[PDB]
RNA sequence: AAAAUGGCAA
RNA sequence: GCUAGUAGGUGGGGUAACGGCUCACCUAGGCGACGAUCCCUAGCUGGUCUGAGAGGAUGACCAGCCACACUGGAACUGAGAC
RNA sequence: CAGAAGAAGCACCGGCUAACUCCGUGCCAGCAGCCGCGGUAAUACGGAGGGUGCAAGCGUUAAUCGGAAUUACUGGGCGUAAAGCGCACGCAGGCGGUUUGUUAAGUCAGAUGUGAAAUCCCCGGGCUCAACCUGGGAACUGCAUCUGAUACUGGCAAGCUUGA
RNA sequence: CCUGGACGAAGACUGACGCUCAGGUGCGAAAGCGUGGGGAGCAAACAGGAUUAGAUACCCUGGUAGUCCACGCCGUAAACGAUGUCGACUUGGAGGUUGUGCGCGUGGCUUCCGGAGCUAACGCGUUAAGUCGACCGCCUGGGGAGUACGGCCGCA
RNA sequence: UGAUUCAUGACUGGGGUGAAGUCGUAACAAGGUAACCGUAGGGGAACCUGCGGUUGGAUCA
């Protein structure tokens, strides 16, 4: 499992005393062959913040329908205030991504992708917008089954 | 044929000349709404034949006057 | 309009050997290969995305001795050729004269390669040219001139050759010091090291 | 007031597939008619029946494959207040031919593979996915 | 917005206003300086920032930033000047172009040497 | 019942 | 809101040629919220730059068209020029 | 023919953004696109060593488009962030239930004419390569006409009853 | 006394006669303005008494315009559901109010709660802020400013 | 003789910026008289008061 930190930040909780300081950490776990999850983790301390975010993330892993390192179809994927697009390329392309959008598409097995990342480009929310966007992804052998045809008739 | 354009008469005060009404169904370039626009053309009616409502065949011809060029062909319809 | 530094450092800083020198010695002899160069190389801070897409379009210039005019115009022109604009784009620095000079083993590295090809020491199709540049075609014949033959760096970079993996693509013919560009090379032929798509990432950025 | 009839049935059939209702039912018309034949050869749709003579009514007959709706989106494309009218080179593709552009020709109502294997053009009703 | 609504009244674009406007769309314009003195920055930066007002050739009076370590302008001298706010100084939307015309490089400069009219040693 | 005020800083 | 050669008609003259082009007489028209009139700015195009595209910006060089030739005005000669 | 001879600079190194330390200075002098930096241990000023990026150039300024889905046709919004007219009637305008026939305006298909050449794009050819030059094609998304199609929209005619 | 609208029942009738609406027109709280009346209570202004450091206030005692009527003007309000109008569609529960058929139905309007869905969140949730269609109005960083200037309107 | 546009003009209106100035304390908590909207009158100033309106008011033991 190929595993890539997206985002770390500090964030404050205010006590009597003063600021409680803590970090948040953002991660991502794909196999390359289309099962990709994203962990988030708070902690007192980074290291501590980025584990269990890969925890979280190994536990949280979905299974999208990768056609030879591309997308099946363009696909809209929407989380809060983030819409993505992303559109199936040809091999040699590349990933045309934003970073938080990189990071899922790289380790899901995505290697050719044109994306575009609209609203806002929260990490946290633009991950999830994505990985919604691969989960809605159709397989021509699942359009098949679905409409009762044959996949040379679709 | 003879290319010829059907509209509908607007004014008929002119002696031995109408206005006439050319209406053109275009899609609108950016918005790609099909949006009606008229144009307006100054008609020889010979006999004055032609009355305001009137649907009429004009045909473009040499210049008549400053603003004719077009002449009436048949009256359509009557108003 | 040429690198004319040192060359070690080029290869430390891409942290893998760029085959800069002849090979006669280790690299690791030559030089501290593993650390970076200068001062805080012995640190090794952690590289951003960015970074690391530099960093792997510099060490393909930096094997090929392309400076960045140049290597835009390669790019441009993988992209703008049909099929795979990374495998286009090392398919284009494969056919330079100069880099198949120095695979034909003509020459020692591909700076000697680049100076046998500017001296006008390099025949294409029996015809001088002195171009580095210079798109090498399938089926074309690359010999060195007859005047220098008996040149003594072109005998001892043909014997490093040997010691070298042979290109499946380029047939070479040794005493006679003539070669045949049979074919363009596939990507399995190159190195597998070299990630393309971080370079057309780059471009695209 | 009611002004797109097409956009109705379409809202029935994305509503009653949300609503997870086995059969939608609307005021018939011989266009209404003509899509849902696209539909039912399609495989989006079951079935589909016309009953009454004065005022006909069309029954859809809605389709789950595993307990999802087999129509995971379907949009009216041209409308009354936008007519969408494409050249049979220009003929859209919905989720890159996964799913079907309903098309009117001169020769009827028909998916846009259908109508780009006639060469022809068309008034471009709905995508359907 | 409607269709029919955008075919009545499209959409318009914006002014997008010079921040420049002494210059008119000119790389630099050469001026003479009426005077030259210092003013304090804005908060919550303190400094004596050398400034001098320039009359332009094409007649518009600005003020216009010295830049660099130390200065040979004064008034009358003419000079070059081209676009650039200084940030801590309200009303100064150029700088004095350093080596050009009356106005001198800076002295003993190593580093940046050409943006500060230096000659290489 | 009355019960005003407290430079910007980091 | 704009317009009295103004808009149209009849006849005469004029032009290489149709024509308010001009003139006499007659009628009262004609244009305009699908923006007339007025104000400001501007040579137009093929193209060029940018952009995934749709757009946006632009019209230097090259080629087509137009306009101008100290400023205002005028004709003459000529197949053709004001 | 003779000889490495005659031929390297510019910006940058706090984050964005590839590249770090020492010394000097001490809210000064200065930097600065934005956020900001400087009040005695400054990777942010100035110099130096080292490094990064470019290279016969390199920076700066001006200017256009991009990123900006930030005028949103493609492709945005309006309870509280900017945004529903105080409410309503209503002309122009936009849009309109269902059936048949007819028309063929829109629409669609084909053909013809035109859409200068250059340019752009594709496949080639020529200058040692390239830039550059050049052959043929494609394209010029348009406009007009002719001949067809008739589902949808429009027109016309006759209806229907579900809206009114 | 004159008069507008809504709703229900069962039939009959007309036969798309519809929806929206720039400009236009009408209506439009309170205060205010004009003319003529009226004037108990209340009460801007005003006066005095307190309170207070001061007290042009809050509190007290008084008190004029005004509040009322006729007619004309003004045309604005957090004129708010801060939610344009019309139509279709999409799980429920408890109420209120008003019809109607045979305890069980079936209409109109309305209050609370909540499901999916939607939403930045708060929340909305068949009376949508859900899912769609028609048409209109409006927005494009904060100040400067709903101000200046010009126009139109108004007695002001 | 008009229109329009530009420049300028004693003085004057409001706006902005700048010292740790002077006078108060109007708003934010029930901000110590809930706030705010329209309007009218008054007052060194923030504002106060009347009339109607809104909740985008706290409290309820
Ligand atoms: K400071
Ligand atoms: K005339
Ligand atoms: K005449
Ligand atoms: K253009
Ligand atoms: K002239
Ligand atoms: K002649
Ligand atoms: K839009
Ligand atoms: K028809
Ligand atoms: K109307
Ligand atoms: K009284
Ligand atoms: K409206
Ligand atoms: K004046
Ligand atoms: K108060
Ligand atoms: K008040
Ligand atoms: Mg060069
Ligand atoms: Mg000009
Ligand atoms: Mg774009
Ligand atoms: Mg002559
Ligand atoms: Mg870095
Ligand atoms: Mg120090
Ligand atoms: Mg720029
Ligand atoms: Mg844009
Ligand atoms: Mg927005
Ligand atoms: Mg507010
Ligand atoms: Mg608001
Ligand atoms: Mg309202
Ligand atoms: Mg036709
Ligand atoms: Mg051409
Ligand atoms: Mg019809
Ligand atoms: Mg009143
Ligand atoms: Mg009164
Ligand atoms: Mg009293
Ligand atoms: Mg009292
Ligand atoms: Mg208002
Ligand atoms: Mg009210
Ligand atoms: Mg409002
Ligand atoms: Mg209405
Ligand atoms: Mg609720
Ligand atoms: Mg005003
Ligand atoms: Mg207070
Ligand atoms: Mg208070
Ligand atoms: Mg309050
Ligand atoms: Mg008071």
């Amino acid at each position: 499992l190929q595993e890539k930190l997206i985002a770390v930040n500090r964030v404050s909780k205010t006590v009597k005393g003063g600021r409680i300081f803590s970090f948040t950490a953002l991660t991502v776990v794909g196999d390359g062959n289309g099962r990709v999850g994203f962990g988030y983790g708070k902690a007192r301390e980074v290291p501590a913040a980025i584990q269990k975010a890969m925890e979280k993330a190994r536990r949280n892993m979905i299974n999208v329908a990768l056609n030879n390192g591309t997308l099946q179809h363009p696909v809209k994927g929407v989380h809060t205030g983030s819409r993505v697009f992303m559109q199936p390329a040809s091999e040699g392309t590349g990933i045309i991504a934003g970073g938080a959008m990189r990071a899922v598409l790289e380790v899901a097995g995505v290697h050719n992708v044109l994306a575009k990342a609209y609203g806002s480009t929260n990490p946290i929310n633009v991950v999830r917008a994505t990985i919604d966007g691969l989960e809605n992804m159709n397989s021509p052998e699942m359009v098949a089954a679905k409409r009762g045809k044959s996949v040379e008739e679709i | 044929k003879i290319r010829t354009l059907q509209g509908r008469v607007v004014s008929d005060k002119m002696e031995k000349s109408i206005v006439v009404a050319i209406e053109r169904f275009v899609k609108h370039p950016i918005y790609g709404k099909f949006i009606k626009r008229t144009t307006k053309l100054h008609v020889h009616d010979e006999n004055n034949e032609c009355g305001i409502g009137d649907v009429v065949e004009i045909r473009e011809c040499r210049p008549l006057s400053k603003t004719k060029s077009w002449t009436l062909v048949r009256v359509v319809e009557k108003a | 309009a040429r690198y004319l530094g040192p060359k070690l450092k080029l290869s430390r800083r891409e942290g893998t050997d760029l085959f800069l020198k002849s090979g006669v010695r280790a690299i690791d002899t030559k030089c501290k290969i593993e650390q970076a160069p200068g001062q805080h190389g012995a640190r090794k801070p952690r590289l951003s995305d960015y970074g690391v897409q530099l960093r792997e379009k510099q060490k393909v210039r930096r094997i090929y001795g392309v400076l960045e005019r140049q290597f835009r115009n390669y790019y441009k022109e993988a992209a703008r050729l049909k099929g795979n604009t990374g495998e286009n784009l090392l398919a284009l620095l494969e056919g330079r004269l100069d880099n198949v000079v120095y695979r034909m083993g003509f020459g020692a590295t591909r700076a000697e390669a680049r100076q046998l090809v500017s001296h006008k020491a390099i025949m294409v199709n029996g015809r001088v040219v002195n171009i580095a540049s210079y798109q090498v075609s399938p089926n074309d014949v690359v010999s060195i001139r007859e005047k220098a033959k008996k040149q003594s760096r072109v005998k001892a970079a043909l014997e490093l050759a040997e010691q070298r993996e042979k290109p499946t693509w380029l047939e070479v013919d040794a005493g006679k010091m003539e070669g045949t560009f049979k074919r363009k090379p596939e990507r399995s032929d190159l190195s597998a090291d070299i990630n393309e798509h971080l370079i057309v990432e780059l471009y695209s950025k | 007031s009611m002004q797109d009839p097409i956009a109705d049935m379409l809202t029935r059939i994305r509503n009653g597939q949300a609503a997870n209702k086995a059969a939608v039912t609307m005021p018939s018309s011989k266009l209404k008619v003509a899509i849902a034949n696209v539909l039912k050869e399609e495989g989006f749709i079951e079935d589909f029946k016309v009953e009454g003579d004065t005022k006909p009514e069309l029954e859809l007959t809605l389709k789950y494959f595993q307990g999802k709706a087999v129509v995971e989106s379907i949009q009216r494309v041209s409308r009354p207040g936008l007519r969408i009218y494409k050249r049979k080179d220009e003929l859209p593709k919905v989720m890159a031919g996964l799913g079907i552009a309903v098309v009117s020709t001169s020769k009827g109502v028909m998916t846009d593979r259908a109508a780009r294997q006639a060469g022809l053009g068309g008034e471009i009703i709905c995508y359907v996915a | 917005a409607t269709v029919n609504q955008l075919v009545r009244k499209p959409r318009a674009r914006k002014v997008a206003k010079s921040n420049v406007p002494a210059l008119e769309a000119c790389p630099q314009k050469r001026g003479v300086c009426t005077r030259v003195y210092t003013t304090t920055p804005k908060k919550p930066n303190s400094a004596l920032r050398k400034v001098c007002r320039v009359r332009l050739t094409n007649g518009f009076e600005v003020t216009s930033y010295i830049g660099g370590e130390g200065h040979n302008l004064q008034e009358h001298s003419v000079i070059l000047i081209r676009g650039g706010r200084v940030k801590d100084l309200p009303g100064v939307r150029y700088h004095t172009v350093r080596g050009a015309l009356d106005c001198s490089g800076v002295k003993d400069r190593k580093q940046a040497r050409s943006k500060y009219g230096v000659k290489r040693p």
